């Protein structure tokens, strides 16, 4: 019986965080990556060096690394709102098969690198990357019926 | 670990007080090897990932060969396949 | 190379036959061990007749015969194989000292020259 | 030094140990034959092995603590003079020849002479007493 | 808390109820019919405890192979059965089995942790009383794996796999050279 | 032969005690060892909980 | 009819694959496995490195 | 290089015309050459007996275990010569039994140990009933199987409790844990008594003995010696319990009395079965030690050579009986071989020196087996167990000398007219000559194992 414990309090010695939202942040996953990466690295480094001594990076890094992600999602909710919105709307269908929305990817990435000038640096030099135009692969099945007109118009207008 | 010790002990003293049917003794000795895994698996679950459960998949793969040699040896508890005898 | 950052430990000298992986170590490696050999490379040849010496071991298997018939080929294979292991048992060492130690003359130079791995 | 023992305190606990041994073992010996029957007649077969166990403690350790009250200070020489009384219950095992019961008494005494404590320890290099320390060599 | 779904774990009563059948059967093979019920109750236990994988392994390989082989033998060369646990065959049963059940209960007590007393004998029987374990949340588990880690350990401990290759080799060569009887 | 354990976190602070040879100091690892043991079985945890529920029982 | 006979191996593999061929064509696959697995170390000619990862904890 | 030999000659027994008396010559000479060209690991063996570990779970202790596998190879060469020169297709599983035994003499950790003891036990279950046209072997094999199954789950239950108290498995991780939680001690004595199925410690006593008399003599030489050395060599390689803490000493007390109180036996096989049981009980006494293995390593060879020798001598004594027993088992009564000294009395001399071996008259064996045993005992301080070992030696000597006193009384009517049966004679002569000339090189080994 996996019963749930749901106790409540609030602890004094630090300023509270701001949490984050649902599985649509999987679309924004690289978008926090290149910007908030050294914050991430210093957080996990300070966690690993204090051997067993957790709960002491909360006030420094447990606040800081969440501040950066909150800033990134606020920037993306003003910058490319519906471009984010239709993209995760695609991406909540198709099991989060992240291959399954790779045409609205290019719309969202072009919008981000336009306005918030980030990238998606998947580390590793050997193959090609995010523009593949698959050509022997497992592209999609239901090709995002509300979004094919979007990338079609982006090919049309732009 | 009640769940594995109880089935182990009952298989064991079933193997003691077995004044009937050689094969019930033989399968009680078999069920010892699954009375022991209910100990082993829940100790591994209470601990961790694969440390004791590797020994569990070992004892399953080997308990197969146990029953195989036990059958193929019980066939020769007599003469072979069948002849006149007494 | 050739694999991940996983490691395969094996310091093998026993009666269960093993070998070595691609590379990451300080002990004896896979392909260098067959090389850096000596004039003891016919030690495997010395066993190559020894299991073929079973004909000399035939002191009347049956009554009044000799020259066991052409399964010696099989014996010849084992006469190779054990001796091959005996040649592969000639791990002098990989860059230790206090032994015969031709490795500091015929394999120190290879670790000098191959300065890119 | 030593402490004299509670003779009753060892005695009743030892008698319960002997009776429990007579239950768990001297009634376990019912596999030996084809006279079958389970509970009421097990002790018909096995009245002569119970109190061979239970009488053994009442013979032995009662004598042992009484010897510790007589020749005190907890020496091994109690045991040889203890277990002879155990032979008396062995004498009750065979009331055939009193010369043989004196025989089994003295042989049980000589048996009891040695079994003081098997697997002795804390004797890292054993069996070398050392004299008074003047940079000693011929011990360890 | 869904009252029965908390005592759905205590299925050990069905285990002891099946095993009390397993040594006192009528026919010689209604017992080994009940043995597969014992194994599937063990599978229900393992699915309930958090490892359904080995439940499905037991269903695949015990009642898939070895229990099938018990049924396979018990058709041919069927041994002469004593009929059941008669009272004359329940002779000298209670007089050692009661003491043996007590001594083995003390052995299960001897599986306890560290106390040099009889306190540990009572401690394991009250182990559920003062405790209900607290699960946690996912701190950096990248890839999904249940028995994949078993093969990872089977790669680290590769030598026992290559030796149980030899024990399966023996499991096939033995029944050849003990029953075929070459000409 | 030790997978990613829920008790791996007490190997190191037990093994770094036996990094130096203080297992022949014979007691320097005993806090580390019995903390490893409390990771294994949660004994004094469990006695602490039994104590506080006994105090709960008397209210 | 004739079985296989070892002493002429070019002949043996013929009058194995022609009279009891059903184990021949199995063991042709059994030799196409590892022998071709040894003729790859030039044939990949350093084709690719997979480059997967669990969590990359970095350095100072 | 045993696995390569196994996979070679299982392919060699396949597509064989069931001649099957030549393949053992190949296995004998192959093990001979393998020992002759694999003894070169003794130089890299020991500077200070530096262990070497395969992958964390297997251990190579170059003074101890590298001698144990050499003894295994030696007695295997002797058995393989004994089948040469009545057989079925079996040496494949002889070699894999060896593989299991050598794994348990190299097993650092319990997974390898359990796999290998069970592999070994399966080999014993199979070898017991290869001679399937018996009524002796049919009963004995199934009895050995069921009790090996009980003792197998006793092994595994001991180690499962060991895992239940500690999430590791290795005894390398026991590392003088001196807080010594008491269940660790009880688990370890349970594992000890589990591995001690083969010695047939006096509560586990009788069941092996009917099996030994119900196998053919060409088999009961092999399995009165292989697991006898194997499980104990594991048990001395790792010293589980420093002392007994009286558990094991009671087992050997009731053994070495209560198996030598088994004096009156008319069956030969029972007689030297009790011999090989009680002399195995001897080396259990220095399982009760710590940091002591020289006496054990010397006593294995300076017992097992002579055990092999007395079996080979009563093999040679079939020819002289003027009666035989069953097809599989020739000579089961002592009184079959009465007037043997009026037959070829040189083998009576060999039988004499190998039984005076077992009683331990000084200048050949007993002053070098039992002397090392007794110095290992009295190093620790087990004063009582010394004198009961002495009583065990005397009462063992009585039924030992039973064989020589029935060996050389007087013959009814037999002297001499025959053909010959030889070329395995150098094997028995080698074992007898190494038995009664070890007093020459009894000091070279004392230096060599001091340097290992
Ligand atoms: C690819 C080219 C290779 C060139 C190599 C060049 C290098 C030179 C080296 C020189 C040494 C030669 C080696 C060749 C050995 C071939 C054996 C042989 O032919 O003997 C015939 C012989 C046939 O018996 P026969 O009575 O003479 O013939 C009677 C009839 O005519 C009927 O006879 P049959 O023809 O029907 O025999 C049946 C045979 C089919 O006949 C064949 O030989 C065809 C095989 C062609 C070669 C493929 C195997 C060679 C590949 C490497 C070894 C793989 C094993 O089937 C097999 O035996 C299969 C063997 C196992 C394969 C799996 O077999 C034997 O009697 C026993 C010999 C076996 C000894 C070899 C053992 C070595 C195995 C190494 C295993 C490594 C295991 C590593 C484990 C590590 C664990 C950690
Ligand atoms: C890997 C598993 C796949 C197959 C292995 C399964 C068993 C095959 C071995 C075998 O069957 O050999 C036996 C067979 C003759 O046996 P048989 O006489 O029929 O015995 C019955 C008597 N009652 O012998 C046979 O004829 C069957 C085996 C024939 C295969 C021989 C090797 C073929 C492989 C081709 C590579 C050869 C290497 C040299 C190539 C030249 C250089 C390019």
């Amino acid at each position: 019986p996996f019963e749930d414990k749901a106790n409540m309090p609030d602890n004094v010695p630090d300023v509270v965080e701001v949490g984050a939202t649902s599985a649509p942040l999987l679309s924004a996953s690289y978008f926090i990556g290149a910007k908030c990466k050294p914050y991430n690295d210093d957080f996990m480094l300070c966690r690993e060096e204090s051997q067993g001594s957790g709960a002491i990076d909360c006030l420094k890094e447990g606040r800081r690394v969440t501040r950066c992600a909150v800033s990134v999602i606020e920037d993306i909710n003003k910058s490319c709102l519906d471009e984010f919105r239709l993209h995760w709307q695609c991406l909540e269908q198709n099991n989060h098969q992240l291959s399954g929305c790779r045409k609205a990817e290019a719309l969202l990435n072009k919008c981000v690198f336009t306005k918030l000038n980030l990238e998606k640096k998947i580390p590793g030099l050997r193959p090609d990357e995010e523009p593949v135009f698959l050509k022997k692969d497992p592209w999609i099945k239901p090709a995002v019926d509300d979004f094919k007109s979007v990338r079609a118009y982006a090919e049309a207008k732009k | 670990m009640f769940i594995g010790t109880i089935i182990l002990v009952l298989s064991f003293l079933g193997f003691v007080f077995n004044r009937r049917n050689i094969i019930l003794a033989f399968i009680c000795l078999e069920t010892m090897l699954l009375g022991i895994n209910l100990i082993l698996l829940r100790n591994s679950v209470l601990f961790d990932d694969i440390s004791g459960s590797l020994f569990a998949i070992v004892i399953i793969i080997l308990a197969g060969v146990e029953s195989a040699i036990g059958l193929s040896l019980l066939v020769s508890y007599y003469r072979l396949r069948g002849v006149i005898n007494s | 190379s050739t694999p991940l950052v996983k490691t395969s430990v094996n310091y093998s000298y026993g009666d269960y036959p093993l070998i070595d992986a691609d590379p990451h170590f300080k002990r004896v490696v896979g392909y260098m061990r067959p090389s850096d050999y000596g004039v003891i490379g016919l030690a495997t040849a010395a066993l190559p007749a020894g299991i073929c010496f079973a004909e000399w071991l035939d002191p009347v298997k049956g009554k009044f015969a000799r020259p066991s018939v052409k399964f010696l080929r099989v014996a010849t294979m084992l006469g190779f194989a054990v001796g091959f292991g005996a040649a592969y048992a000639r791990s002098s060492l990989r860059f230790f000292g206090v032994t015969e130690n031709a490795r500091e003359y015929k394999k120190d130079e290879a670790q000098m020259a191959a300065r890119k791995a | 030094h030593f402490h004299p023992y509670n003779t009753l305190g060892l005695a009743t606990q030892s008698a319960m140990v002997g009776l429990g041994a007579g239950v768990v073992a001297a009634a376990a010996r019912n596999s030996l034959a084809t006279g079958p029957r389970n509970i009421l007649t097990t002790f018909s077969k096995s009245g002569g092995v119970v109190t061979i166990f239970t009488g053994a403690s009442i013979a032995y350790v009662f004598t042992y603590c009484s010897a510790a009250n007589l020749r005190e200070r907890k020496d091994g020489w109690n045991h040889m003079w203890a277990g002879a009384a155990t032979g008396a219950v062995l004498g009750a095992r065979t009331k055939l020849v009193p010369a043989f019961i004196g025989w089994t008494v003295l042989c049980g005494a000589a048996c009891g002479l040695f079994g003081w404590t098997g697997a002795r320890f804390n004797a890292d290099r054993k069996a070398s007493l050392e004299q008074s320390p003047k940079g000693f060599v011929q011990e360890d | 808390m869904y009252l029965t779904y908390y005592f759905i774990e205590i299925t050990i009563f069905l285990a002891i109820l099946c095993t009390i059948f397993i040594i006192s059967a009528k026919n010689p093979m209604v017992s080994i019919l009940y043995m597969i019920a014992l194994f599937v109750i063990a599978a229900m236990y393992l699915y309930l405890i958090g490892l359904g994988i080995f439940s499905l392994l037991y269903i695949m390989i015990y009642i898939g192979a070895i229990a099938v082989l018990f049924l396979f033998i018990i058709t041919l060369l069927d041994i002469n059965s004593t009929e059941l646990s008669v009272k004359s065959n329940i002779r000298d049963l209670p007089l050692v089995l009661i003491s043996l059940i007590v001594l083995t209960i003390s052995g299960l007590m001897i599986y306890s942790n560290d106390s040099i007393l009889i306190n540990k004998l009572l401690e394991a029987f009250g182990n559920d009383y003062n405790t209900i374990i607290t699960q946690d949340w996912f701190n950096i588990e990248n890839t999904t794996l249940l028995t994949t880690i078993g093969n990872v350990l089977l790669t680290n401990n590769a030598f026992i796999l290559l030796v149980l290759a030899i024990v399966l080799l023996l499991g096939i060569i033995g029944p050849i050279s003990i029953t075929m009887k070459h000409k | 032969t030790g997978g990613r354990n829920r008790c791996f976190s007490e190997w190191q602070s037990f093994m770094h005690c036996t990094a130096k040879t203080d297992a022949k100091s014979r007691a320097q690892c005993l806090p580390n060892f019995e903390d490893y043991m409390e990771c294994l079985h949660h004994t004094k945890e469990k006695a602490r909980l039994r104590e506080i529920e006994s105090v709960l029982k008397q209210k | 009819a004739n079985p296989g006979f070892w002493n002429g191996p070019f002949r043996y593999l013929r009058w194995s694959a022609h009279n009891r061929p059903h184990l021949f064509f199995a063991f042709a696959i059994g030799i196409a496995g590892p022998v071709a697995a040894l003729t790859l170390t030039p044939l990949r000619r350093k084709y690719l490195y997979p480059d997967h990862s669990p969590l990359p904890q970095s350095y100072p | 290089m045993l696995i390569l030999a196994i996979i070679s000659l299982i392919t060699f027994v396949s597509m064989s015309k069931l001649s099957d008396n030549r393949a053992i010559i190949r296995l004998i000479n192959i093990y001979l050459i393998l020992v002759l060209v694999l003894d070169s690991f003794l130089y890299l063996l020991f500077l200070n007996n530096q262990t070497y570990t395969v992958m964390g779970e297997l251990l190579i202790f170059n003074s101890f275990t590298f001698y144990i596998d050499m003894l295994i190879y030696f007695i295997m060469i002797v058995i393989s010569s004994l089948y040469g020169y009545p057989k079925k297709e079996l040496i494949i599983l002889f070699l894999i039994n060896i593989l299991g035994a050598l794994l348990i003499v190299h097993s650092n950790d319990f997974i390898t140990l359990f796999v290998a003891i069970e592999l070994q036990s399966y080999s014993i279950y199979l070898i017991t009933a290869i001679y399937n046209s018996s009524y002796k072997a049919s009963k004995a094999s199934m009895l050995y199987f069921f009790m090996g199954g009980i003792l197998s789950i006793l092994i595994a239950y001991s180690i499962n409790t060991y895992y239940s108290v500690l999430n590791s498995y290795t005894l390398h991780s026991l590392d003088s844990l001196i807080i010594n939680t008491l269940d660790l001690n009880l688990i370890l004595i349970a594992l000890s008594l589990g591995l001690l199925f083969k010695i047939g410690i006096a509560p586990l006593h009788k069941w092996l003995i009917s099996i030994y008399e119900n196998t053919p003599i060409l088999i009961t030489i092999y399995i009165s010696l292989i697991p006898k050395i194997s499980i104990l060599s594991y048990l001395v390689l790792s010293n589980i319990s420093i002392n007994s803490l009286v558990i094991s000493i009671l087992a050997i007390l009731t053994l070495l009395v209560g198996s030598v109180g088994g004096l009156l036996q008319i069956k030969i096989k029972r007689l030297l079965a009790f011999s090989g049981l009680t002399n195995a009980g001897y080396m259990m006494l220095l399982l009760l030690l710590n940091n002591n293995e020289f006496s054990y390593l010397y006593y294995i060879t300076q017992y097992s050579i002579s055990h092999l020798a007395i079996f080979m001598i009563i093999i040679f004594s079939i020819y002289y009986i003027n009666y035989i027993n069953n097809q599989y088992n020739p000579i089961i009564y002592v009184n079959q071989l009465k007037g043997l000294i009026h037959d070829n009395a040189y083998l009576v001399l060999s039988m004499a020196i190998v039984v005076f071996s077992f009683i331990g008259i000084p200048p050949l064996l007993g002053f070098f087996g039992k002397l090392n045993i007794l110095m290992s005992i009295l190093n620790n301080g087990y004063y009582f167990i010394s004198i009961v070992l002495i009583v065990a030696s005397l009462i063992s000597a009585l039924y030992y000398l039973y064989l020589l006193n029935v060996s050389i009384q007087d013959k009814n009517n037999i002297l001499i007219n025959s053909n010959e049966t030889v070329s395995s004679v150098l094997s028995y002569i080698l074992s007898s000559l190494i038995i009664l000339i070890t007093f020459g090189f009894i000091y070279n080994s004392l230096i060599i194992d001091i340097f290992n």
